């Protein structure tokens, strides 16, 4: 198609960014985070042991056989762990997007053969589409995680004899912090096949159809 | 799908097993070949010696008779089997015109042998592609280039294997008239060329020379040694 | 999909998948060695076939005479090797009527080798699934070890070893072998050395091994199986030195 | 589903039919339409050429056999060339041994053979050209067609080709006259009968159009496009 | 809606659905992927034209040989598969040869383009002898040579039909380069007129600038034997389009 | 799977399944055959049915003669049977002529079933869909029962059958002889019309079944009359 | 399933189904019937006429084999004179070696042995022709055969093949054709013929005709004009 | 995958996958049984039969291949006897060349190479049997087994069909080398009785034995009273 000189700027402009910053980031940024979401799940935060020192006060007054309750916190420490883990997730759903383009931008001409490279493109855009899907289900957890424990203690508090919505207020919590732990492990985990499966295929990531023939054409 | 078979088309009308063979050239071992004026020179790198092996029973260059020779790319064994059946015909077109093989008869040749085994199924191409080198009646040097397709090009200098593409862009830039003056600028050039793709200089390069009426020579490992100090030393 | 059938197609990326899957057969076989030496060259190999009830009527299970100046030991499916066998005898001794002189050892193997180039690259056929070391003595080159892949590819080795564990034999050589300084002694000892290194069993029975030697006697060579006389002295030294190398720490 | 049965020739289908040999069928609808008549004294053989552009020749479409017989095809030029290279082998055998002109019906039957040979073996495919062989002989004259199954007919008249059920209607509708015509009338009823086939802004011209006739007086004469004029000048214009 | 089966089109011998044999069609696809290639006839001779399409400045020029000499009354220029073209061209010179040797006379260029074209068919695998080729041959040919009937241009494609054509184009270009031929030919143009226009068409399909390194001319006229401009002619006329 | 639908491939078994499927050809023709020895005759019995009354009944047969001295009963195609038959008349007469002797009854076996052999061995043909009973005499062994199968087995047998009611036939045939006491010609003849009839439950009529015999009176395999074959059969309804 | 896709293969049921498939070629075909009586046999073909423009005389259903022998097809028509090629070379090569005219029964068995070789090899398809052979000799009499696709043959007093094969076996059935005389037979076969035609499916019939007896000295040969007008006339007349 | 069905086809990981298979099929032919005594060497199998009504004289799965050579089979029985067929061609090609009988080890070497011959071509399978292949030659015996894969080695006793693991194991534990044969028949017999599962009786076997006088099927009756104890 009939292109202007901006057009064709503006094209190739948008590539060379997402070539070169697909280059920093598996270069750079991926080790980095690696390393960070390392020492993070180190911390001896989320390696607590004793899950009862999760489980926050709620003051529901329990029911005397025969007033009010008071404002009910959140849980602190899932909630600071929480703030911890958001940047994270939504940071590699970014950076997955990132290589998902760069890929399809090196996928080449369609044609009938020497299909192999493209081959190997797919599969390895397979693997960090399953990741996107992975880290929109975390993304999609963490806000089930606050309507469920916010119906939860609004069903405790409407109906004080039941004590079984607080046993499951304080479960809940204990679950969110389960999961978050098992969330920044496969974070990195993520992170780690990403650069391995990059790094190990690149040559055909990046020249799919390969060198030019002989051309007995 | 088009792929299975050589002798299926593919929509577009691409061969894509003799394709496939031609990748596979890509895999071997690199070598290079440059007409100097009087010299025609052929080099081909070492893979290594892994220590307990001995290198006279690996040697890519070969010379098919008195006046032409022969370096290549790809299937070894394949290899052996295409320079074998060469010889041969070098030897029955001397007794059957009294004359010696003209390097374009003998590549025409081998050409033609590996597109026979192209056309028929049930053969698979040779997976290999050649640098023949040789000089005619006249005394003009000749190079020419063969492929698994069974194409036949002639070349002032070329490549092929590994690296092909790298070493002959610096062949292109590197080449002139100049280069070519002197025979010891011709070895130098395509040294220096292989000196592109190569582990280590000397250890890694086999390298040939065909002179004007002389035999093959393959340079001693002490002379290549003196050649790569001279390149190196230039620098 | 599948680019591995039928032993005449290349694959994307250039590649004979049936003959890598042949290679890979060698590696089930058992260990054969061979190691070169200034007065002499030796095969030796792991009889992997240790059944109680087997009997040891022929001249060896693994090492075969192919004339009288040179000798081979197979790695591989058996079949395949009986055929290549009979067919580098039938070389050989065409090679003798045509010339009237011992085939030289590298054109024997070259021979061989162009069989099994051949059945490779022709459609019906399989490639031959056999791995075999050649040993020999030639006037033009003298003593020389050989080494043959299904490919159809060969080289000369000083030593080298062909089947499980090939690559534990070959890094033990490395280290040990001695260019231009071995004899058929000191070959042997090295062989006893790897080979109890690679093989499974804590001590090399004397009847889980062969090992034969070719030398050049009085102008004409001698290939000789060591008996188990012979290998049980020697696996008896070996067991004694690496014992006082171990006494003295 | 049903793919399987339509791989090869040598496969029956659950219902007795040879699907490789109907495709073969097929392959004559491909080709530009031929319309073959006949007259007491005298066969004819027309055809409708196409051009690959306008600088390119048109096609030949009609092929002499013998003095005695000529052929036209429809369907593949291969087939084609390779049956009428048969044919005449078989006529100048003929010839050479008995000094006789081979009759037509024997060498369609000839043909048959050859023909049936690939439907039934596998290898080799149906030979996917149709073909109408026309010819004068001791008997009288006469017209045969050949389909890329090896079965053969002995016609009045027939045509073959694309959209040649228009000009097979108009030859049976007037066929009658047929049998008693000049061969100046027989031919121009074959050209309308063709003319029938063409597109409606196409019209036949000296170009596209060849004429193959034989006769006891006659050998097989294929007149081209500067001698077809005299045929073409009688007919009137498209109804 | 996309239907895609095809499952035919493998394997020659096989009559698709509506009888198409797609593995002729596919090689007759193939020539589109070599280089253009230009044949114009005129009264006073017939001229070839075909871009070389240098992939190096390495390589040899004089190595690439998209037109050549069948003999001197005709020449040949090619486009598509180098090899099984090579074989072509030497189908046709040693019938040529063969001609001369029976009837002491040269063929005519309707008879040498259907003696390559008997070749061609073979294919089909009607004979039975195992040293024919399988697959189609993938290449397209033009025969251009003086006759008794004067300047001739017979087109061969990779199903072995052939036709004379006034002015034919083969190749990649093929498509356009022959509306550009059908606007510009007209039958009384001279050859010096036929070859401006070739070459015209020639620079206007051609992806590199054109020069005399790059095309490869011909022409052979009824006094004359089959000639190819040199590169000094070739520099003449290039300069005066 | 696919381990079937080839006959050379083998299955992780190791059973070649398309041979067993020969084996099921037999029994789909719906006919059965007995065949039971005696101490100085042989019989063999079979099923004689006729679809259409405008058959010949003369012409259909499943028995014939392999040479003079030599019968033999087919069961299974009717083409692969009178191929076999031809395959074994033709093996019979090149061994008289080679060996100048008529060719003993096992080794006609071993020769029809080693060719069978080659069938299921070889890829591209199929195992005939047919099994064979020979009948002879031997100087030497006296009376000869043989069954040849598509497989290539060929052991010889005091009494067979073969057929759709096979095992039915061969566990009457086992308790008869467990039961021996000996067998004469005419009892040798009602144990074989005894055993078809009862597994059958047919009560045939002489039109239903054809019979051929041989003895060491009368070495000559011969086919008996529909008046003998009833008065066989009227015997056995007597008693 | 795989298994109906050759000839080679068996059913796991035990059956060859390609085989069953070129049988049900023949169905699709007009139907042909052939009866022996004690002169002679006759055989009646009902040929449809697919268009005005063909030539009558032509598509011929009923060849001569030799001499003394006729042959009428039913099924693909390529095959069918494939197969009679192959008759009339068996026939001739029985005369040259063994002297006479060759018996019918021995014909029979020579053409469906030949048929039979192709239902076993997987490189070729069974042939996709049924045909009925005839011929009548003083010293073997009137004889009728029929080959299947198969390479079963059998003799049949009367025979049918082609798609109204029921129908007319059921007609033929009700005949007594033993007793009976070739010039009345011709009569009947063209009755049955005209029955089992269905006008709606079929548009027209030109029936064809032959026999071969005692009539003709033991010739097979075309009926003539006259014989083939009465027995039309009369079909026509008893349709009613 | 492709690689079970075809011969020609080496699967990953290198195996010929029909041959194993053949093999399979040779596991589940009917037991052998062959023991190396001092001064002979015992071949025996199960003739089992599925009734009365087989004649056991008409066929033996016992066959000798020469005077001084005979072997017996577990697996196919027409393969066994179209390679019994070509072993004694074979043994008389040799006879005929060098006017002495064939040596054991040269008999199983070409059989073993036919057997061979056939696994290379697609359009054929392997012979679906394997073999026991006895002699006596130089005042020495031998005993021999050679696969369908076409190799072959030399036991001094071993066991094929049903529960061969089973019966080697008992071997191994019976088989002593100073074994005279009047011995090793009694233990061979046993070794099949380990697997019979019915009670074997002298038609229900075939047995046969080598020595310096040649082989030979010892008969129903000797067989008869050796089974006595």
């Amino acid at each position: 198609v009939r292109l202007s000189g901006e057009a064709r700027k503006q094209v190739e402009v948008f590539r060379q960014n997402l070539f070169q910053e697909a280059e920093e980031f598996l270069y750079r940024f991926l080790p980095q985070k690696i390393i960070y979401l390392n020492q993070l799940l180190q911390e001896d935060s989320l390696n607590v042991a004793d899950l009862t020192s999760l489980r926050a006060p709620l003051d529901i007054p329990i029911p005397d056989p025969p007033h009010k309750c008071g404002f009910l916190p959140g849980n602190e420490k899932v909630l600071s762990l929480l703030a911890l883990v958001k940047p994270e997730v939504w940071t590699l759903k970014e950076k997955c997007i990132l290589v998902i383009t760069w890929i399809q931008h090196l996928i080449p001409k369609i044609e009938d053969g020497n299909d192999f490279g493209v081959a190997i493109q797919e599969k390895v855009l397979e693997r960090v589409n399953a990741v996107k899907t992975k880290v929109e289900a975390f993304q999609t957890t963490i806000s089930k995680y606050f309507s469920e424990r916010g119906d939860a203690v609004a069903k405790a508090s409407k109906e004080t004899h039941v004590m079984d919505y607080r046993a499951l207020v304080h479960e809940r919590d204990e679950a969110a912090y389960g999961e978050l732990r098992a969330m920044v492990l496969d974070l990195r985990a993520f992170y780690a096949e990403l650069y391995h499966i990059i790094s190990s295929n690149l040559e055909k990531i990046v020249n799919p159809k390969g060198e030019e023939k002989p051309s007995m054409y | 799908s088009y792929d299975r078979a050589i002798t299926v088309f593919s929509p577009d009308g691409h061969l894509f097993q003799v394709e496939y063979a031609q990748e596979a050239v890509k895999k071997g071992s690199t070598a290079v070949g440059v007409r100097g004026r009087d010299i025609v020179v052929l080099g081909v790198e070492k893979k290594s010696v892994a220590k307990l092996q001995d290198e006279r029973t690996v040697r890519k260059i070969c010379a098919l008779d008195d006046n032409v020779c022969m370096a290549f790319a790809g299937l070894t064994a394949d290899a052996r089997i295409v320079i074998n059946r060469a010889r041969v015909e070098c030897q029955s077109h001397r007794l059957t015109v009294e004359d010696p093989v003209t390097v374009e008869y003998i590549t025409r040749y081998i050409a033609s042998l590996k597109q026979r085994y192209t056309q028929s199924n049930g053969r698979r191409p040779f997976g290999i592609s050649a640098l023949i080198v040789g000089f005619d009646f006249d005394g003009t040097p000749r190079l020419y280039q063969t492929d698994p397709s069974g194409t036949y090009h002639a070349w002032k200098a070329n490549a092929i294997g590994r690296g092909a593409k790298s070493v002959r862009e610096f062949l292109e830039k590197n080449y002139t008239d100049e280069a070519i003056e002197t025979d010891d600028l011709t070895i130098k050039l395509v040294i220096k060329a292989l000196l592109e793709v190569v582990q280590s200089g000397g250890k890694n390069i086999e390298l040939a020379v065909m002179r004007r009426d002389q035999s093959l020579k393959i340079l001693n490992p002490e002379e290549i040694e003196k050649y790569v100090a001279e390149i190196e030393k230039e620098k | 999909r599948r680019y591995d059938s039928r032993t005449t197609i290349f694959s994307p990326e250039g590649r004979l998948y049936q003959v890598e899957y042949a290679m890979e057969a060698i590696g089930h076989a058992g260990t054969c060695l061979g190691i070169l030496a200034n007065d002499g060259v030796l095969l030796a190999a792991e009889r992997r076939n240790i059944h109680k009830l087997l009997d040891e009527v022929f001249f060896s299970e693994k090492i075969y005479k192919l004339n009288e100046d040179m000798a081979c030991s197979v790695a591989g499916i058996t079949s395949d090797a009986n055929v290549l066998t009979n067919e580098l005898r039938l070389i050989a001794q065409r090679y003798l009527l045509q010339y009237q002189e011992p085939i030289p050892c590298e054109q024997l193997v070259t021979a061989l080798c162009d069989i099994k180039q051949a059945y490779t690259q022709f459609g019906g056929k399989r490639p031959f699934g056999v791995s075999l070391l050649y040993i020999g003595w030639d006037k033009h080159y003298g003593f020389q070890l050989y080494q043959s892949d299904p490919s159809g590819n060969y080289g000369g080795w000083k030593a080298t070893c062909i089947g499980n564990n090939s690559a534990a034999a070959v890094s033990m050589l490395k280290q040990d072998y001695k260019e231009g300084e071995m004899t058929l002694k000191s070959a042997l000892a090295l062989a006893i050395k790897v080979l109890n290194k690679t093989m499974d069993v804590s001590k090399l029975s004397a009847e889980k091994v062969e090992i034969a030697t070719l030398t050049r006697e009085n102008g004409k060579t001698v290939i000789r199986v060591l008996k188990q006389k012979e290998v049980e002295q020697l696996i008896k030294k070996h067991e004694e030195e690496e014992a006082k190398a171990e006494r003295e720490k | 589903f049903r793919n399987q049965y339509d791989n090869d020739v040598t496969v029956w289908s659950p219902q007795g039919r040879i699907h490789q040999i109907e495709y073969a069928m097929e392959a004559v609808k491909q080709g530009s339409a031929t319309v073959g008549l006949k007259s007491k004294t005298h066969a004819v053989l027309v055809a409708l050429k196409r051009a690959q552009s306008e600088l390119a020749a048109h096609q030949k479409k009609i092929l002499h056999v013998d003095n005695h017989i000529g052929i036209s095809i429809a369907g593949l030029t291969a087939d084609a060339r390779l049956l009428c290279n048969f044919m005449r082998q078989e006529c100048l055998d003929s010839r050479f041994v008995f000094d006789r002109p081979l009759p037509v019906s024997r060498l369609v039957s000839l043909i048959g053979s050859k023909t049936q040979i690939p439907t039934q073996r596998y290898g080799r495919r149906p030979y996917g050209v149709g073909l109408l062989i026309a010819g004068y002989d001791d008997m009288g004259p006469h017209i045969f067609q050949t389909c890329p199954s090896a079965n053969y007919f002995d016609c009045r008249a027939m045509s073959i080709g694309a959209r040649s059920q228009s000009a097979r209607t108009y030859l049976e509708r007037h066929m009658s006259e047929f049998m008693e015509c000049n061969l100046n009338e027989l031919v121009k009823h074959g050209l309308r009968a063709l003319r029938e086939t063409l597109p409606a802004e196409q019209d036949l011209t000296t170009k596209n159009v060849s004429i193959g006739i034989v006769g006891k007086d006659l050998e097989f004469t294929i007149y081209d496009d500067d001698d077809v004029s005299p045929f073409l000048e009688g007919l009137e214009e498209r109804p | 809606m996309f239907l895609t089966r095809s499952e035919y089109d493998r394997g020659v011998n096989t009559f698709s659905p509506e009888g198409r044999l797609f593995q002729v069609e596919y090689a007759i696809e193939a020539i589109k992927l070599g280089s253009t290639a230009i044949g114009i006839q005129t009264s006073e001779g017939v001229c070839l034209a075909v871009e070389k399409r240098i992939t190096s400045p390495l390589m040899e020029p004089s190595s690439i040989e998209k037109i050549v000499e069948i003999d001197a009354h005709i020449g040949c220029a090619m486009s598509g598969l180098i090899a099984d073209a090579k074989t072509l061209i030497d189908k046709a010179r040693v019938e040529t040869q063969n001609h001369w040797f029976t009837y002491n006379e040269t063929m005519t260029v309707e008879s040498v383009t259907q003696a390559v074209s008997n070749l061609a068919l073979q294919f089909g695998e009607e004979d039975a002898d195992p040293g024919a080729m399988s697959r189609p041959f993938g290449v397209a040919l033009l025969f251009g040579g003086v006759d008794e009937k004067g300047p001739q241009l017979f087109h061969m494609d990779p199903s072995g039909t052939f036709v004379q054509c006034d002015a034919r184009a083969i190749g990649s270009a093929s498509e356009g380069a022959q509306s550009s031929l059908q606007e510009v030919y007209h039958k009384s143009m001279t050859l010096k007129e036929a070859i401006k226009s070739s070459l015209i068409i020639l620079k206007q399909v051609m992806e590199e600038k054109l020069n005399a390194t790059n095309i490869e001319l011909a022409t052979v006229q009824p006094g004359q034997n089959f000639h190819m401009f040199t590169k000094e002619e070739l520099e003449e006329v290039i300069k005066d389009i | 799977a696919g381990f079937d639908r080839h006959i050379t491939i083998f299955s992780p078994e190791g059973r070649l399944y398309q041979v067993e499927y020969a084996f099921k050809a037999i029994n789909q023709g719906g006919l059965t055959s007995v065949a039971v020895r005696g101490k100085d005759c042989a019989v063999i019995v079979t099923q004689k049915k006729v679809p259409d009354k405008l058959l010949d009944s003369s012409t259909v047969t499943h028995l014939f003669k392999i040479t003079e001295n030599i019968g033999c009963v087919m069961t299974g195609m009717t083409a692969d049977s009178r191929s076999q038959v031809q395959r074994a008349r033709y093996e019979a007469a090149n061994w008289k002529y080679k060996y100048g002797y008529e060719i003993p009854v096992d080794m006609l076996c071993k020769r029809i079933a080693d060719i069978s052999q080659v069938y299921t061995q070889n890829a591209e043909m199929r195992p005939l869909g047919c099994c064979m009973i020979l009948i002879g005499i031997d100087e030497e062994q006296g009376p000869q029962v043989y069954k040849c199968d598509p497989a290539g087995y060929y052991c010889g047998f005091k009494a067979t059958a073969a057929g759709v009611k096979q095992t039915e036939s061969t566990s009457f045939l086992e308790k008869k002889v467990k039961k021996k006491f000996d067998w004469t010609f005419e009892q040798t003849v009602e144990t074989a019309i005894t055993c078809l009839s009862t597994v059958l439950s047919i009560d045939f009529k002489p039109s239903e079944i054809e019979v051929g015999v041989v003895t060491v009176e009368n070495p000559k395999f011969r086919i008996l009359t529909e008046a003998e074959i009833d008065a066989h059969l009227v015997a056995l309804a007597e008693r | 399933t795989g298994y109906d896709l050759s000839a080679s293969t068996f059913s796991p049921d035990g059956r060859v189904f390609q085989v069953e498939y070129a049988m049900k070629a023949v169905e699709n075909s007009s139907t042909a019937i052939g009866i022996r009586c004690k002169d002679g046999v006759v055989f009646g073909v009902e040929k449809l006429v697919l268009s005005k423009l063909y030539e009558e005389g032509s598509n011929k259903r009923l060849f001569n084999v030799d001499r003394h022998v006729g042959m009428a097809v039913a099924g693909l028509l390529a095959d069918a004179r494939s197969l009679a090629d192959i008759a009339r070379e068996e026939a001739s090569n029985f005369r040259s070696n063994f002297g006479y005219n060759i018996p019918l029964k021995h014909l029979a068995d020579r053409v469906a042995m030949y048929v039979h070789a192709y239902t076993l090899y997987s490189a070729v398809r069974p042939f996709g022709c049924s045909f009925m052979l005839g011929s009548y000799s003083v010293n073997d009499g009137a004889q009728l055969y029929m080959i299947d696709p198969s390479g079963v043959s059998y003799g049949y007093w009367g025979c049918a093949i082609g798609k109204a094969r029921q129908a007319a076996k059921t007609e033929i059935e009700k005949l007594q054709m033993k007793e009976m005389t070739c010039r009345d037979i011709v009569k009947e076969v063209a009755k049955i013929i005209y029955i089992v035609h269905d006008e709606v499916k079929d548009k027209a019939f030109e029936l064809e005709l032959s026999w071969v007896g005692e009539l003709t000295n033991g010739r097979h040969e075309i009926v003539p004009k006259d014989i083939r007008e009465e027995a039309e006339k009369y079909a026509k007349e008893s349709l009613k | 995958r492709g690689y079970s069905f075809s011969l020609t086809t080496f699967s990953p990981s290198g195996k010929l996958v029909q041959i194993e298979y053949a093999l399979a099929a040779v596991a589940g032919g009917a037991p052998s049984v062959g023991i190396k005594a001092a001064n002979g060497v015992v071949l025996a199998t199960e003739k089992k039969q599925k009734s009365i009504l087989y004649d056991e004289r008409s066929v033996h799965k016992v066959e000798p291949i020469t005077k001084h050579i005979g072997l017996v089979y577990s697996g196919m029985g027409p393969d066994y006897r179209v390679l019994v067929h070509r072993a004694r061609k074979l043994a008389q090609q040799y006879y005929l060349v060098y006017q002495e009988p064939i040596p054991t080890a040269q008999l199983v070497q070409r059989v073993a190479s036919v057997m061979q011959e056939y696994t290379q071509s697609g359009g054929v399978r392997p012979f679906g049997v394997s073999l026991l292949i006895c002699g006596w030659n130089e005042g020495r015996p031998y005993l021999f087994q050679s696969d369908p894969s076409g190799a072959y080695f030399a036991w001094k006793a071993t066991a094929m069909g049903k529960n061969y693991v089973n019966g080697k194991t008992f071997l191994e534990k019976r088989y002593n080398e100073d074994l005279e044969l009047e011995d090793a028949i009694h233990t061979a017999i046993l070794t099949l009785k380990e697997s019979f599962e019915g009670q074997m009786t002298e038609d229900n076997i075939e047995v046969g034995i080598c020595n310096e006088a040649g082989f030979r099927r010892l008969t129903p009756t000797e067989v008869k009273d050796y089974l006595a104890a």
